[PDB]
RNA sequence: GCUUAAUUUGACUCAACACGGGGAAACUCACCAGGUCCAGACACAAUAAGGAUUGACAGAUUGAGAGCUCUUUCUUGAUUUUG
């Protein structure tokens, strides 16, 4: 709920408006740089997600 | 046939005088046009550096200086009488350049 | 760049030389400065 | 082209300041002290000055275009136009740039350094000389740091004479 | 340090008639003309090579230096089995 | 194809010019097949081994072997245990002689740049 | 001084303390509890093809960043890994 939002806008709402609702650093933080090697924790991240009962744990990798 | 001009900027003002003579010396025993030697404002370097190599002592320091001077001549001639001039005036540490801008 | 005479500190920057300061001080005379004033 | 104005009367100061190192690190008999660089249209001619050219010439090219090979490919500068014209370097002790390199060997190959001093000095100072000045501060085998001195003069450094008596 | 031996042209061949070897202090970057190394094999093999002496190095700020002479002509000539007054140091161009 | 006696001593060359060039193959694995990808090109073989396994498949092609690179074929069992690069090592005093390889595939130039050349008059006689 | 997972230290009357040109994060790197791969001149040697390695993984591996694991087709090729 930042703009009175719905705070369950989970699965719903996309990383786009997600920087919509979002101060300025982010809002220049998000063109940045398409990162690829640094976005190797979404990929790994996916490879251990969900598959879980209620209350998990990520597959963390050493990162900087 | 076509106007030119020459510059030299050099660091050995005694080396200049003598060469900005004898250019001077052969366009007028050929009698050319010409217009004299402008004397342009020199150029000084310089660089504050403190004087120890570690740092554990008292404070002032030192500067150093290095001397640009420039000078520019403008000529015109035919090109046979310039073009070997040109190539008998030449001494260690100094500088020629010819420029026949006629925009 | 570490030049020298143990620095990569204090490097002189300016008129595009690079050196090492403590390394200027005895190679400043074949440069061509001189102190005058 | 797009050339800056003040930094090629500095840059070749660079360029003039580290050529002189392998006068110094490769030779020592000849006396090749004073470099000379005379630059006349597309030709850089520093002035090979050597009292014995047969490290140089040798065998029709010893070293002429075999020095010329390293510092020309170094700079990437063309070759062909590296001119490096043979000459003889000045004398021994009677020359001027010379008396650093005229004591830059002669202490001993191992006998006692004060009959290694006493000899560099009787020559120049009667035959062209009223000032040099060398360095010497060492020990005699010992744990001391003992400084025993000579020089042969003063000088002649009256203000601006700092500027064209210190050299290369 | 390994000596990778793929390809003699970029170990030791076309110095034949240059007889210098020109280097740097360097430190990753794997590409110079001129020599046989990319950015670091022929330095680290020269290493090898001035330890059985024909070539002299100096440092003079950083920029390795290395010539050839007399104990070279017995490996050239033969690994490149090339007969005489082609090949040598001592005469290394038409001239020199 | 034929070969000869005396001449072939100063052919014992093909195979031991190989020692440190990191680009040998002297194997099995690697040195019997070696025409398949094109990349694998010919195979320097000798007819009297000791195991006819692999060799058999490839002995029907060999003896008319392809027309666009060499296929040398020899008959002693010497080459393959002396010249082969390792039998015989070209050392003075300190020599200590391993035996020589298997089958090894060659395809190098250097001391044979002419001796290519020199094999017309050998497979004839 | 304290503190610390370490707060990297040099220098203590004028002649130490805005100074080592010490204005800041990853360059600096000298430090701390993780990660690396590089250790060979010659003269020694052995597996030097029936196998070291060059495998760099070759990507799912593999839990933890390309990975150091083989599950194998090797450029294999004694370089050198090695002792």
């Amino acid at each position: 709920s930042y703009r009175g939002v719905d705070l369950e806008k989970l699965l719903e709402m996309s990383t786009e408006d997600f920087v919509k609702l979002a101060p300025a650093r982010v809002r220049r933080r998000f063109a940045r740089g398409m990162t690829s090697k640094p976005a190797g924790f979404m990929k790994k991240l996916r490879a251990a997600k969900l598959a879980a009962p209620e209350n998990e744990k990520p597959a963390p990798v050493r990162t900087h | 046939i076509i106007k030119i001009r020459i510059t030299l900027t050099s660091t050995k003002v005694k080396q200049l005088e003598n060469v900005s003579s004898n250019i001077v010396k052969n366009a007028e025993q050929h009698n050319l046009v010409k217009k004299g030697p402008v004397r342009l404002p020199t150029k000084v370097l310089k660089i504050s550096t403190r004087k120890t190599p570690n740092g554990e002592g008292s404070k002032t320091w030192e500067t150093y200086e290095m001397r640009i001077h420039k000078r520019y001549i403008d000529l015109e001639a035919p090109v046979q009488i310039v073009k070997r001039i040109t190539q008998i005036t030449i001494e260690p540490g100094v500088d020629v350049e010819v420029v026949v801008a006629s925009n | 760049q570490c030049r020298v005479c143990s620095s990569h500190t204090g490097l002189i920057r300016k008129y595009g030389l690079n050196i090492c300061r403590q390394c200027f001080r005895e190679k400043a005379n074949d440069i061509g400065f001189n102190k005058f004033r | 082209a797009l050339i800056s104005k003040k930094r090629k009367l500095v840059a070749d100061g660079v360029f003039y300041a580290e050529l002189n190192e392998f006068f110094t690190r490769e030779l020592a008999e000849e006396g090749y002290s004073g470099v000379e660089v005379r630059v006349t249209p597309t030709k850089t001619e520093v002035i090979i000055r050597a009292t014995r050219t047969q490290d140089v010439l040798g065998e029709n090219g010893r070293r002429i275009n075999e020095l010329t090979l390293l510092v020309q490919k170094r700079f990437k500068y063309a070759p062909g136009t590296i001119v490096l014209y043979a000459e003889r370097v000045q004398d021994r002790g009677l020359s001027a740039v010379a008396q650093a390199e005229s004591m830059k060997f002669k202490l001993l190959n191992g006998l006692a350094i004060r009959r290694a001093a006493y000899g560099v000095v009787r020559y120049v100072m009667e035959s062209g000389a009223k000032g040099c000045e060398v360095v010497v501060s060492g020990k005699l085998r010992a744990a001391r740091a003992k400084a025993m001195k000579f020089a042969d003069g003063f000088l002649i450094h009256s203000g601006q004479p700092v500027n064209d008596f210190i050299d290369t | 340090m390994l000596m990778p031996k793929e390809d003699r042209n970029k170990i030791h061949q076309y110095l034949f008639q240059e007889g210098v070897v020109v280097a740097k202090k360097d430190f990753n970057q794997a590409k110079h003309e001129e020599i046989d190394t990319k950015n670091l094999y022929v330095i680290k093999a020269l290493q090898s090579l001035t330890s059985k002496g024909y070539v002299k190095t100096q440092f003079s700020w950083q920029y390795y230096y290395y010539t050839l002479t007399e104990e070279g002509v017995e490996y050239l000539r033969e690994y490149l089995n090339l007969p005489e007054h082609i090949v040598p140091g001592t005469y290394i161009q038409e001239r020199n | 194809q034929t070969a000869e006696v005396t001449i072939e001593d100063a052919l014992k060359v093909v195979l031991r010019t190989a020692l440190v060039h990191d680009g040998l193959a002297r194997g099995l694995r690697e040195s019997t097949k070696a025409l398949t990808r094109g990349e694998a090109l010919l195979v320097v073989l000798v007819s009297s081994v000791t195991e006819a396994n692999i060799i058999k498949l490839v002995e029907g092609l060999a003896n008319d072997p392809e027309n666009k690179v060499p296929l040398i074929k020899v008959a002693d069992a010497k080459q393959l245990g002396e010249w082969a690069g390792l039998g015989k090592i070209d050392r003075e005093g300190n020599a200590r002689k391993v035996v020589g390889a298997s089958v090894v595939v060659v395809k190098n130039w250097g001391a044979e740049t002419d001796e290519l050349s020199m094999i017309m008059e050998h497979f004839s006689q």
